[PDB]
Parts: C-alpha cells; structure tokens; sequence
C-alpha cells in the first residue's frame, strides 16, 4: 500500500494553512464549521451553524494533533441574520462574539473588514478542511488553501436557477468530487488579501454541476458594525 | 517520515529551501554562483512565474528568515531537463536562476559535481537531507533532518522493487530493512556522499514508494550522468 | 457546621452538598432540602414540586422583557406507572434560550429531548418524574420564553392502534427515544438545513408548516447511532400491519433497519434500507406477527454530512395487510464506474489539419484526459505551436511539449493556468503533445494553428561574415572575447582560451584564440598571477605550480602579460624561438569543503 504523497508533493494545496491567522475552527466535541476573526471579538461563520454551546479555536494548525499554537476560546453570543431563510438559505451567514479578546500572534490575528465587492477574475483563497483525499470524500487531519477565480453574477446565477440572490457569490467553477473547496459550512473566502465571503452550502460535496455556494460579507458590512456597535 | 535525524547548525549550507506563495515544498544544491539544481517534479508546472518561487540559502529552520546567514534570492529562470517524462519519474532534475549573482560564506557554500568516470559502489554509506516530517500523516520538523542510508545497485533494487523502471538513469538508496528513510515529506534534500573532506553531490532525492518500508530504498535521481548537462549551463 | 468550598449545606446544615446536585430531580439532603420549593427558588412561578396531575406554568417575566438572565427549573410528579403530557402553545424566541425536558430525574437527565425556536405542541413522558428547565445563557430581553400547559394519563390503557399511529404534526405522540443512542431524532418544521439532502417539506401537512422528524441537521463530522422505541404492544389474535413514510436523500445514508425485541431476544427484522431514494417520501408496509409483547425499534446508522434520513406517518393497523398503492423504492442512479479510463485522445495530425482543439473548446474537455497529438510534417521542417487562447486550470492539468525524431521524447515546454502563452518550436518534423488533466476542473481548454516551416524559432543570421552570438547579434570584432556585453544572451564572453592535447580538463596546451586562430601561449613572462588568471578564465581552481615541457607551435605564439584591468595582455609576436610552451597545471575548483559541522560515520 504506497502512500499517496510518493515525491515531494503536498497536492496542490497550503496544507495545515500556514501562516493564515484569519482561519479559525468551531467546535463543539468535534469539528463542524470555519470561520473568519474578523475583530478582537467577532467571528463571521455560516449561519446555520448555530447550536446550544460552541467553542473557538484561533490558529489550529492540526485538527486531530495539537501542536501547542492554537487558542481555545468559549463563545458568548451567536447573532444571525435577520432576513436568514432556512430553506434557501439565503443571507447564511451569522457573527460569534468571543467572551475574551484574542491574543495577536503569528498564526492568530485580525483581518481588516472589507471595503470593495469582489469581481469576476480575482485571485481568491478558500480556506478551510476540504475534502483531500484520493478516492471518497472525508475530512482530513490538513487543511486545504484554494486558489479559485470569482465567478461572475450571471454565471453565479445560472448554477443555481432561482437559489441565488444579490448576497450570494461564486467562486467554486465546474464540477468534480475530488480535492476542492468542498464544503466545510464556512470556509473563509478572501480575496485581495480582504475576507469576502463564506462557505454557505451547494450541491453537496461537489458531487456534480455546480460545486457550492459562497454568501457574501460586504453587503453586510453595515449590519456586521452594527451588531458590533449593539454587542461590543 | 521515521528515521530521521536533526541536521546540526550549518552543517549543510549546500543546502537552499523554495518557497511558493510562502510555504516550504522543496530544496535544492547550491553549483555556482547563479543556479540552483533541484528535483524537477516538486517544480514541475510551476516554472511559468518564476516570480513566485523564493530561494532561501543556508536555511536551517523556519522559524526566521531575516538573519544573515539565510541569504533571500527571487528566481528569474527555470530550465527544465528535457529528457524528464513524468511517466517513470526519471530524470527528475531542474535548474534555477539566482538573478545576478550570489556572494560564499561559511553558511553559504557550494557544492561538488561527480567527476568524470566516478562510480559509486554498491552499499556505499552516504547521506541525505532535507526538511522532512515526523511522521508522514504528521507536520513537518521545524529543524533540517539528516539521515545516513546505504546505496543499492540497480540490478538489486530490480529484484528488491518490482514496481518501477528505475533503470541506470536513478540509483536506489536505503535500507533493505526499512527503518530510516527521508524521500519523503516536504524534503528536498540531496544524496551526498563523502570524498575525503570533499562533497561531491551524489544524486537528487525523488520519490519514494513508502517510508522505512523493509527493501524498498528510496530511487533517487543519479546526476553522474547528468554532469556535463549542469556544467553545460553552469560554464 | 461549616461546607468546603464548591459545595454548600442543607437546610437543617447537617449535610454538604455538590451544589451541581441542589435541584437536580435526586433527594441529597436527608430532609429532602435539596429538592423544597422554597430552597429551589424558581422564580419563574415560584413552584418547583409540581405534584399535582395538571397545571401550568410560565417563563421568567410573564409580562416584561427579561432583562436578567434567571434559569428556572420545574419537576412534575405524579403517581407511579402514569405519563405526564405537557402541551406548549407558544416558542417562537430569538434563540439564546435552551428548554430540556427529561424523564425521570438523575442519570437519565442526558438526551431526552433538547427543543429551540421551534414550538414542540404535545410532549409526553412515560414516567412519574419529569424535569423541565429553562436556561438563558445571556442577558437577552427578546421574549419571555414559552408558557405551558400540562396533564396526565395512563400510560398502559392505549391500545397498539394509539400507541403507533402518530403523523408527528404535535410531537413525538407516545415515541420514547432510546437513551443508549448517542444523539436524537431533531423535530423540524420544514425544510432541513444543508440543502440536496433530506426533506424540504412535511409528509403530514404536505408543506413547510408541518412538523416531522429526522437525523440532527448540524454538519456532523462523526458517525453516531440513532433510534426510536415503540411502547410494548399486548399480543393479538390476528397480525397487524405497520405502515410509514420515510425520506433517504443524501449521498452518505449509511442505513435504516426496522427491529422487533421481545420477552424470548429473537429479533426477525422485515425492513431494511440503504442508499439515497431520491427527494421524496416513501411507503413502507410490513405485517407484524408475534404471540407476546414486543418492542418495534427503528434505528439508524447516521453518517457524515449528506446522510439526512427522516420518518412521518407511522401506524399500525389491526388486520392482515392489504394491497400496497406504492411500488419499491428505486436507488438513485449513479455515474457508471464500468471503465471511465480516458479519452482516448484524437488520431494523428498532418500538414492539411491544422486548427485543433482539445476535444471541443467552447463547452469543456472531458474529465481524466490524456490527449496525444502527434505533430508530423515534411522532413527538415519545424513545427511552430502558438495558442489562440489558452484558459486551462492551475497546478491540476498541464499541457506538454515533447520533442520527437525519436523514442527517448525531450520535453520543450510545459504550459498550464490561464492567460496566453508563448509560441513553442520544434528541433525537428516531429512533436508530440501531451494533456495531463485530472478528473476534476475541466476548463475550456486550448486552441493552436500548428503552423509548420524552417528554423522558425532560429533568429535570423546575417550573411557576409558578420559573427553573430546566439541570439544573433552582429559582434565582428566589437565584442569578440574581450569582457564587453552587447548580446542579450551574454555569449560574447564565449570560451576563447581552452586547452589542447591534454587527457583531462586540467592537462595540455593553453590555446587563446584571438579574433579566429588559436595560437599557444609560451613561457617567456608566465607568472603566478598569469596562471590564477588562466585558472580562472579556464574554470579551474587554485594556480598550482606550472613548468613548460615541450613546444609544438614555432609560429606567433601568444606571449602572456599582466594588466591592472584583469585582463591577460596577448601579444601575437613570436619574440623567441623554439620556446618551450606552458603546460596547463591547475587544482581543481574551490567546492563545497566539508567546513560544516557535518560528521563522518566510521562504519
Ligand atoms: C399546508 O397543508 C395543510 C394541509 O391541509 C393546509 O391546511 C391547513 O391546515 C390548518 C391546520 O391544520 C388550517 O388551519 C385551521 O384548521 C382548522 C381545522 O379544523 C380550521 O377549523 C380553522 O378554521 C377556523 O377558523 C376560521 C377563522 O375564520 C373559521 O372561519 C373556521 O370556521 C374555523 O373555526 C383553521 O383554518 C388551515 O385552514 C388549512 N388550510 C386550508 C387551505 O385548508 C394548509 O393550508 C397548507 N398551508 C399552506 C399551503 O401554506
Ligand atoms: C484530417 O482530419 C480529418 C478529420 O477527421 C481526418 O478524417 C478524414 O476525413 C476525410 C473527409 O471525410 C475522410 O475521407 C473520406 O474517405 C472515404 C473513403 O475512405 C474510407 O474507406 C477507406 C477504405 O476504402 C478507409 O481506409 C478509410 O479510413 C475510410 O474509412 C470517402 O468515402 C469519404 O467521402 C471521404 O472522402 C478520411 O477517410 C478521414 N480519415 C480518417 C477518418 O482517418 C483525416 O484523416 C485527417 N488527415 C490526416 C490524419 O492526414
Ligand atoms: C436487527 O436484527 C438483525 C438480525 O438479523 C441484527 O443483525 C445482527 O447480525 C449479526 C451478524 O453479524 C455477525 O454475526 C456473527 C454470528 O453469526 C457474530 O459472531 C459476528 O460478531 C463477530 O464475530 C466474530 C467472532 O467474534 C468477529 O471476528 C467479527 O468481527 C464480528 O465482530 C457478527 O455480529 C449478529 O451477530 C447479531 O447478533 C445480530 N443482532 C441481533 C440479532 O440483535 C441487527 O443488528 C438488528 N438491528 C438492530 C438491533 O438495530
Ligand atoms: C560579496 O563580496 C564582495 C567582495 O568579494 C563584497 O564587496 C564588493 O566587492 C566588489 C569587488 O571589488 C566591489 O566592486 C568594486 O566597487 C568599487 C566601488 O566601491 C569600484 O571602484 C570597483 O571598480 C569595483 O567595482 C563592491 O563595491 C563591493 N561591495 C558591494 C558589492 O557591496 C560584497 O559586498 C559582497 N556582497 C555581499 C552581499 O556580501
Ligand atoms: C392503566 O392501564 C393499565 C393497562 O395495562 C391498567 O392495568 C391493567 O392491565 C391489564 C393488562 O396487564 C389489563 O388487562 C387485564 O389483565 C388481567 C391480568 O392481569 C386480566 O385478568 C383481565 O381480564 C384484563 O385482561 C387490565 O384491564 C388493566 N386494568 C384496567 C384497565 O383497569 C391500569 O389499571 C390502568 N390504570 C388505572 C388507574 O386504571
Ligand atoms: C404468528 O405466526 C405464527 C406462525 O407459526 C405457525 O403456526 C401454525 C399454527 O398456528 C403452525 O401450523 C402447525 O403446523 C404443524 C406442523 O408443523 C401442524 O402439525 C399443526 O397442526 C399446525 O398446522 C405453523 O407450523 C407455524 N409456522 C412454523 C414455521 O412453524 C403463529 O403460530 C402465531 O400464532 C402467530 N401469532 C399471532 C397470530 O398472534
Ligand atoms: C599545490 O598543491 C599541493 C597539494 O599537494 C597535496 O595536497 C594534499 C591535500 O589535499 C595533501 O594531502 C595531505 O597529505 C598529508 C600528508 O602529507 C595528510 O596528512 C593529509 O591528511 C592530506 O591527505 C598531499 O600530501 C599533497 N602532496 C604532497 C606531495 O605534499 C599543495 O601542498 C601546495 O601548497 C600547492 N601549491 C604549490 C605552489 O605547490
Ligand atoms: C549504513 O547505515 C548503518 C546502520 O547502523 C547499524 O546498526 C546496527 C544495529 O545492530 C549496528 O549493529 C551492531 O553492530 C556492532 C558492530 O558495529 C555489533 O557488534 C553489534 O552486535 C550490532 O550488530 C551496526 O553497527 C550499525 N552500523 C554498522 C554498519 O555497524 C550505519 O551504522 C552504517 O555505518 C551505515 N553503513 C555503513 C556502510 O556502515
Ligand atoms: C491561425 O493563425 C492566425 C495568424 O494570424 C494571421 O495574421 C495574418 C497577418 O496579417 C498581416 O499582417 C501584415 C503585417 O501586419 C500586414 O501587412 C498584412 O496586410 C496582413 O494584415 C493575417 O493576414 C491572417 O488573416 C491571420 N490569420 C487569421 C486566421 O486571421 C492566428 O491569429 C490564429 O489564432 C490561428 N488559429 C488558431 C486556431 O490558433
Ligand atoms: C523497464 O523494465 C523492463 C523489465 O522489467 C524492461 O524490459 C526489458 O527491456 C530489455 C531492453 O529494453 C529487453 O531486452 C528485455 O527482454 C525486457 N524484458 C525483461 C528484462 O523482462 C524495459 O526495457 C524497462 N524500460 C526501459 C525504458 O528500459
Ligand atoms: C533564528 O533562528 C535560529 C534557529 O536556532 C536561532 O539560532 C537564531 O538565534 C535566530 N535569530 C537569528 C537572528 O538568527
Ligand atoms: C383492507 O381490507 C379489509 C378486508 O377487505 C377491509 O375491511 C379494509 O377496509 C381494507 N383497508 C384497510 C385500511 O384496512
Ligand atoms: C595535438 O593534437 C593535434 C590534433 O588536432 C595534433 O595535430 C598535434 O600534433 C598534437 N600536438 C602534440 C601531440 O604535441
């Protein structure tokens, strides 16, 4: 039974997100969700992770393996969206205040709030536990850095017909099961340097046609400084 | 990748890691003042910009970069060994471009190509490097690992490993027993050998079926034959 | 009598207790203290033994938003063998709010039922003992909470009829979840979270306002184990027949079995399913035939992500079954595995084709593509390969260029990413294109003319002598051999001084070539210095020492001088005769010395 990774290959991915400290874990016993720090205390993530209690974890090099680095941190309050659909979906996004401020370091830090809508083409990273693997689809004990382009609206808009609205982007393009974005329920999507979105859902794991759905942060960058403002 | 052991302080300034988009992947030996010779499969694609590859010589750790003894150069030309197939994995050798030129030091030291009608003998106790892992479902060891294997004729290596071609253009590298082993990982290292106080670079590390495995060495790529080709570039 | 700290005293302060377990629904204190009214102060209504059969009871602040956080708890008490139904008329709250309801009171308080921004309608508990607690985790003034209502009833006087049929529209009717397992059956009202797996809507109702149940909707990462057992139903004198709906949409349903325990631990199981059936309900009839009381239990294997399975609309009817009005559930269908290998790759291509595309640009290649294209032409021809566009993926599928003429190919040039790429030239009529694409990210592709000539990639040479350098630069006597660049390759500096009649690269005769004949330098003012510097222009090491042997040129020798420049002065004079000329002597390079720390295993 030969390994997989035979040379001095790492599959095509950033594995275990070096030196990202914008990447951060929810967990709750296991591992269920991502997420974006995007302030001392604020974690944007999916919003339909919600649950009774949830934890963070800040610079998790190694899901399964501690190395030491990452910080556990008890959350405090879950706000999401007022306009969140269950059905759809829509507006899948939700804001984690951290009972403790986090402590700056080389894998934990802030990323600074957006200020331009993505575009069509742009050099974006999907960070998150994609599913990397040869054969099947599961978690791993790595972590998977994506470099996928931004699709455009209409393009985003034909993958799924009458799924997406205006706070809906994507970045995922053609199709197939193997190593990709995946899912992850919030997988930071940052372009530019500057966070732009979340994991939100999608045709399962990228089973096929469409590989996933990504909502987007700057159209609710008013209402995440307000939430902020009320919450601090 | 078990087996392997930490590199002391500068004890391979031969030895240059490459970043991409600023994560270790692969290593390389210092020829000349201008190049760099790696394994071409662990560059293989990447060659196109080669703004994005990042050379750090006399790296030791990861820790730091901005020290002294770690010289940065950014990469302007790739060349490609043409007869490389990605097939077989054989002929895995690249070339890379320091800009302009490069400055020695004691952290900062050539290396030694294989004379004319040089043959390594069979058995022959020779060392490798490389920043390897722990383990190979682990993370990779922040300190350069070092590891000492016996070379293995290509008539041998045949009989022991029935799964590649191998042939007389790699010579295979290990222990028939397993137990040490480097190829793998984010290593990069080279196979050097000892010649009277005189570093003649063996060969390039390549891939290897499985680590510590018992009677399957690690094929590393030769470079006896593939001499003239660097020199070629280097004169 | 004083408690250490972490635990407190009880009301006659005689015993001390964990104050985890005051209020617990267990009797600590030998007073039963622990467990008082007063002591437990509920606040919510001030009552916290419930021992009458029916009631009421509401959350913190009935009539003002509940600016402090106040967790209540209440224990409903009744005789002995009879069930407790607690009816809820309102939950609609902001989340932040936990409401546990459990049977019994102690170890069994883990996973009895957990409800949340959902109204439950009608829970009922098959026990003496019920805990009801409220929790706020934060100082959230939404909503009050909830406000119940709640009565008894025997347990044991229901038929097998009541005790099956339930179209779960208020609650889990008389279903007790097993406390073995190691999650529950989520209530939902509507569609679930992570959409293309499981319901979007109620069986019952036929829209998204019913209520039904299935698998927790989080995006578990782990196998757990889930199941529902039926209350013990009394043997009758003719089978009955169970009927359900049950909806198995996803990619990762492990399974679904439908058990029988009785009194003898014979299990006869008659239904069992695997696999995804599709968004949409399914029928499932058995008939159940057994002499003693017995336990039907439904379990599941839930999987990762994408393994949704839910059931509404169970029943049991008295009497042998009848017709089925449903047909078998149908597995999804799947890609057929059966050899995807590639696609093969078009056929040869000549001088009359000569626009191609991968397979087809506009829409995609398909997946696993090892496209060959063998590029042929007349003989003492080169093949010209410029692309159109080139949109293809990252680091996944790479285009390569392989020199031919012959089996052992010399790769020419790899291409991958998007944006144009450069043109390619063959060193013969031959050239062979490869397309490495993996099974996923299958872009447009490329699109090349494939145009044929002679020494296209060759630059342009000047005729009437004119030296050129390898890019082709006119360098006549400019920038022959004397330290000026002016080629872009930089070959103007090429080897003018080499050695001769010599058995290895430090052996022979030096020979400096001054505009085009090579001439031998003497020995007359060789020097030192003058060997470093033929050393080092020769690409050797240190200048060791040098003697002349023997002379084989007798014409104008070179004669060898030193300039503050560093450059060696040759001076084409033949100022002696018969001198002896210079033997090339010099070490070997400075290499990389074992000055490191490196050691050496004397083994
Ligand atoms: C979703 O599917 C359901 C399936 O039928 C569909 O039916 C609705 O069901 C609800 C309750 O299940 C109905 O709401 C109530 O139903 C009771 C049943 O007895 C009625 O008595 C109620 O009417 C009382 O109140 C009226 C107020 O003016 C009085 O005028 C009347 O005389 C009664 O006293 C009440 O309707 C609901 O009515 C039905 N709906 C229909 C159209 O039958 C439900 O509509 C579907 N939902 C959708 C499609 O959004
Ligand atoms: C250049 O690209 C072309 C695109 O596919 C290649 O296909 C060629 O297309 C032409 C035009 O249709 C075909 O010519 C046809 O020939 C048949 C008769 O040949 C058939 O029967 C003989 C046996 O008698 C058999 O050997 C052939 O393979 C054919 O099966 C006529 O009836 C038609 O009217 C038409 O003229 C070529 O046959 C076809 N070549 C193939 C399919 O190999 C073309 O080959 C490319 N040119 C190259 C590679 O040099
Ligand atoms: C519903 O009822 C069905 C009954 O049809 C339950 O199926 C269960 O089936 C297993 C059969 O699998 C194997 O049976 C072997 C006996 O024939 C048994 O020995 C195996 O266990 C181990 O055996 C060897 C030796 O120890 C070991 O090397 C194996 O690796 C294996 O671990 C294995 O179980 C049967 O044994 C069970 O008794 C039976 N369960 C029953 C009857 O309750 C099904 O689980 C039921 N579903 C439920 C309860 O949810
Ligand atoms: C690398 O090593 C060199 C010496 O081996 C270091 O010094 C550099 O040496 C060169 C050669 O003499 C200098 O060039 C000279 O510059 C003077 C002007 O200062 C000029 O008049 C001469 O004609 C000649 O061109 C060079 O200036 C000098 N310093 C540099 C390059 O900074 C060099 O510093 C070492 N580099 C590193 C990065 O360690
Ligand atoms: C609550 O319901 C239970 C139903 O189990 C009542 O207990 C009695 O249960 C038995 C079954 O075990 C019922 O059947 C009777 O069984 C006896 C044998 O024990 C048999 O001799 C009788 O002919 C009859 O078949 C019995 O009817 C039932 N008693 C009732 C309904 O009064 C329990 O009494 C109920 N609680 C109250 C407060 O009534
Ligand atoms: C649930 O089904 C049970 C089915 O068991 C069958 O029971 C019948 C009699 O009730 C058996 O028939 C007998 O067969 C004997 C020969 O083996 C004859 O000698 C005898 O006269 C009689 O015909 C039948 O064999 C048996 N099946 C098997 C496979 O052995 C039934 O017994 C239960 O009553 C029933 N429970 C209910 C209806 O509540
Ligand atoms: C020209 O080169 C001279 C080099 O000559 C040889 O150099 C080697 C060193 O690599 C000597 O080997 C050493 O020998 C020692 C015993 O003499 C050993 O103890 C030691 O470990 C090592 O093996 C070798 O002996 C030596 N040969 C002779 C005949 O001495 C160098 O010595 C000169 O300085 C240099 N320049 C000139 C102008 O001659
Ligand atoms: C090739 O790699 C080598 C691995 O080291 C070998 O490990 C064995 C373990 O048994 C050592 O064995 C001991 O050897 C003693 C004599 O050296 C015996 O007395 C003792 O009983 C036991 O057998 C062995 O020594 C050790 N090295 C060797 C080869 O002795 C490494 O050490 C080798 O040096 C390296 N191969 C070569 C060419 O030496
Ligand atoms: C097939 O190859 C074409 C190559 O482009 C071709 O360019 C020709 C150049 O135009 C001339 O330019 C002279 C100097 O500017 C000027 O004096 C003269 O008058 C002409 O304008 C042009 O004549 C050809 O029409 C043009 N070919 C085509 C097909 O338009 C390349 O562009 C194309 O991508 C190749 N096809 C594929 C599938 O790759
Ligand atoms: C790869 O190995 C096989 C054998 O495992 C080689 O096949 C032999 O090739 C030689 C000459 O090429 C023949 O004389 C033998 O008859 C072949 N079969 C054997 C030895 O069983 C094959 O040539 C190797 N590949 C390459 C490229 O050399
Ligand atoms: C950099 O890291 C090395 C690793 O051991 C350490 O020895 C050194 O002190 C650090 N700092 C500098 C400036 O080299
Ligand atoms: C089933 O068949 C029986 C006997 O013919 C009949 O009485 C009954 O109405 C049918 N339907 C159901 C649901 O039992
Ligand atoms: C050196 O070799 C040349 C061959 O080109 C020969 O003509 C010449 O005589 C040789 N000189 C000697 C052997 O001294």
């Amino acid at each position: 039974a030969p390994f997989d990774d035979d040379d001095k290959i790492v599959g095509g991915y950033n594995c275990e997100e070096n030196s990202v400290p914008y990447q951060v874990s929810l967990n709750s016993g296991y591992h269920f969700c991502g997420g974006s720090l995007i302030n001392e205390q604020w974690v944007v993530s999916a919003g339909h992770c919600y649950k009774s209690r949830i934890q963070v974890r800040l610079g998790e090099h190694n899901i399964e393996v501690l190395e030491g680095n990452e910080q556990f941190i008890n959350a405090a309050k879950i706000i999401r969206h007022p306009q969140y659909d269950r059905k759809t979906l829509n507006n899948d996004i939700m804001l984690i205040k951290l009972s403790s401020r986090a402590v700056i370091n080389a894998r934990v830090s802030t990323i600074s709030l957006p200020t331009a809508p993505p575009a069509t083409g742009t050099k974006c990273l999907i960070s998150g536990w994609g599913n990397t693997a040869s054969s099947g689809a599961d978690y791993p004990d790595e972590l998977q850095c994506l470099d996928a382009p931004v699709l455009s609206q209409a393009k985003c808009e034909a993958s799924y017909p009458g799924k997406i609205t205006s706070n809906m982007f994507c970045v995922g393009f053609l199709e197939g099961g193997k190593d990709s974005c995946q899912g992850d329920s919030g997988g930071p999507v940052v372009c530019n340097g500057q966070l732009q979105g979340v994991v939100s859902w999608g045709d399962g794991c990228a089973q096929k046609n469409k590989p996933g759905v990504y909502t987007k942060v700057y159209n609710y960058v008013k209402w995440i400084k307000n939430t902020i403002a009320a919450n601090s | 990748i078990v087996g392997g052991s930490n590199a002391k302080e500068g004890a391979w300034p031969w030895v240059v890691g490459l970043y991409y988009g600023g994560r270790l992947l692969c290593g390389a030996s210092l020829v000349s003042s201008d190049w760099l010779v790696s394994a071409a499969a662990c560059v293989y694609g990447r060659n196109l910009e080669p703004s994005k590859w990042t050379a750090i010589l006399g790296l030791h750790m990861k820790s730091n970069l901005t020290s002294p003894q770690t010289v940065p150069r950014l990469i302007d030309e790739i060349v490609i060994n043409p007869h490389y197939n990605r097939r077989r994995k054989d002929n895995a050798i690249a070339m890379m471009h320091l800009e302009f030129k490069v400055n020695y030091t004691d952290y900062i030291q050539p290396i030694c190509l294989p004379e004319e009608n040089q043959v390594f003998p069979p058995g022959r106790n020779c060392s490798i490097a490389g920043w390897g892992t722990v383990v190979y479902q682990g993370t990779t060891a922040n300190i350069l690992q070092e590891a000492d294997v016996p070379l293995l004729s290509n008539e041998r290596c045949q009989q022991q490993m029935p799964e590649y071609n191998i042939t007389e253009n790699m010579i295979c590298a290990g222990y028939e027993e397993g137990g040490i082993d480097s190829c793998q990982g984010d290593a990069g290292g080279p196979l050097m050998c000892q010649e009277n106080n005189r570093w003649f670079l063996a060969g390039v590390t390549s891939f290897g079926y499985k680590c510590a495995l018992p009677n399957r060495p690690g094929v590393y790529a030769r470079v006896s034959r593939f001499t003239e080709w660097i020199q070629s570039f280097l004169h | 009598i004083e408690c250490l700290p972490g635990s407190s005293p009880c009301t006659d302060a005689l015993t001390c207790i964990k104050a985890d377990l005051f209020c617990d629904g267990e009797v600590n204190c030998p007073d039963g203290s622990d467990e008082d009214n007063k002591m437990c102060a509920t606040v919510c209504d001030g009552r916290f033994l419930l021992t009458g059969s029916s009631g009421s009871f509401q959350a913190t602040h009935y009539p003002k938003p509940s600016e402090t956080s106040v967790v209540c708890q209440w224990i409903i008490r009744v005789n002995q063998g009879l069930s407790i139904k607690l009816s809820f008329d309102d939950f609609n709250t902001y989340y932040t709010d936990i409401l546990d309801i459990y049977e019994g009171v102690g170890s069994s308080k883990i996973l009895r039922a957990s409800i949340w921004e959902t109204n439950p309608g009608t829970i009922r508990i098959f026990s003496n003992q019920v805990t009801a607690t409220f929790l706020i985790e934060s100082d959230e003034s939404d909503y009050v909470g909830f406000n119940a209502t709640y009565t008894a009833f025997n347990s044991s006087e229901l038929n097998n009829y009541e005790k099956i049929n339930c179209n779960f529209e208020d609650g889990f009717c008389f279903w007790v979840q097993d406390l073995n397992d190691d999650n529950e059956w989520e209530r939902i009202q509507g569609s679930t979270f992570s959409p293309f797996t499981g319901p979007n809507f109620d069986h019952t109702f036929g829209n998204a306002s019913g209520f039904y149940i299935s698998t927790p909707t989080g995006p578990g990462g782990r196998q757990e184990r889930v199941g529902l057992l039926s209350l013990p139903l009394d043997p009758t004198l003719e089978p009955a027949c169970l009927s359900f709906w049950y909806h198995m949409y996803g990619e990762n349903v492990h399974k679904l079995s439908i058990n029988i325990s009785n009194d003898q631990n014979m299990e006869k199981t008659v239904f069992q399913k695997e696999g995804n059936y599709g968004d949409n309900w399914n029928y499932g009839q058995v008939t159940l035939n057994e002499t003693v009381k017995f336990k039907v239990a439904f379990n599941a294997f839930k999987n990762k992500i994408l393994s949704d399975i839910a059931l509404d609309d169970i029943s049991l009817t008295y009497g042998i079954c009848n017709g089925s009005l449903y047909p078998e559930p149908t597995l999804v269908p799947t890609p057929p595995p059966e050899l995807p290998t590639d696609c093969g790759g078009p056929f040869e291509l000549w001088e009359p084709n000569t626009t191609f595309s991968s397979t087809n640009f506009p829409n995609s290649y398909p997946n696993l593509a090892f496209c060959v294209w063998i590029l042929n032409a007349q003989k003492g021809k080169n093949i010209q390969l410029h692309f159109q566009e080139f949109d293809l993926e990252n680091i996944n599928d790479v285009v390569e260029i392989r020199d031919g003429e012959e089996a052992d190919s010399l790769l020419l040039a790899v291409y991958t990413g998007p944006g144009p790429v450069k043109d390619v030239f063959s060193t013969t009529n031959r050239m062979t294109v490869l397309l490495i694409t993996a099974d996923v990210l299958a872009r447009g592709g490329f699109k090349a003319n494939f145009t044929t000539g002679y020494h296209l990639g060759i630059p342009e040479p000047c005729k009437a002598d004119h030296f050129q350098c390898k890019n082709g630069e006119c360098v006549p006597l400019v920038n022959l051999c004397d330290g000026h660049l002016h080629c872009e390759d930089g070959s103007d500096e090429a080897d003018c001084v080499r050695f001769f009649n010599g058995t290895t690269n430090n052996n022979g005769l030096v020979r400096f070539r001054i505009q085009s004949i090579w001439h031998t330098a003497c020995a007359e003012n060789w020097t030192t210095q003058i060997s470093n510097d033929v050393c080092q222009l020769l690409g050797l090491g240190s200048g060791n020492s040098s003697k002349p042997i023997f002379p084989t040129d007798g014409g104008p020798f070179v004669k060898l001088n030193t300039a503050p420049d560093g450059h060696l002065i040759l001076t084409p004079s033949q100022q002696c005769l018969q001198d002896s000329l210079i033997r090339l002597q010099c070490n070997h390079k400075s290499c990389g010395k074992k000055l490191a720390a490196q050691d050496i295993t004397p083994k």
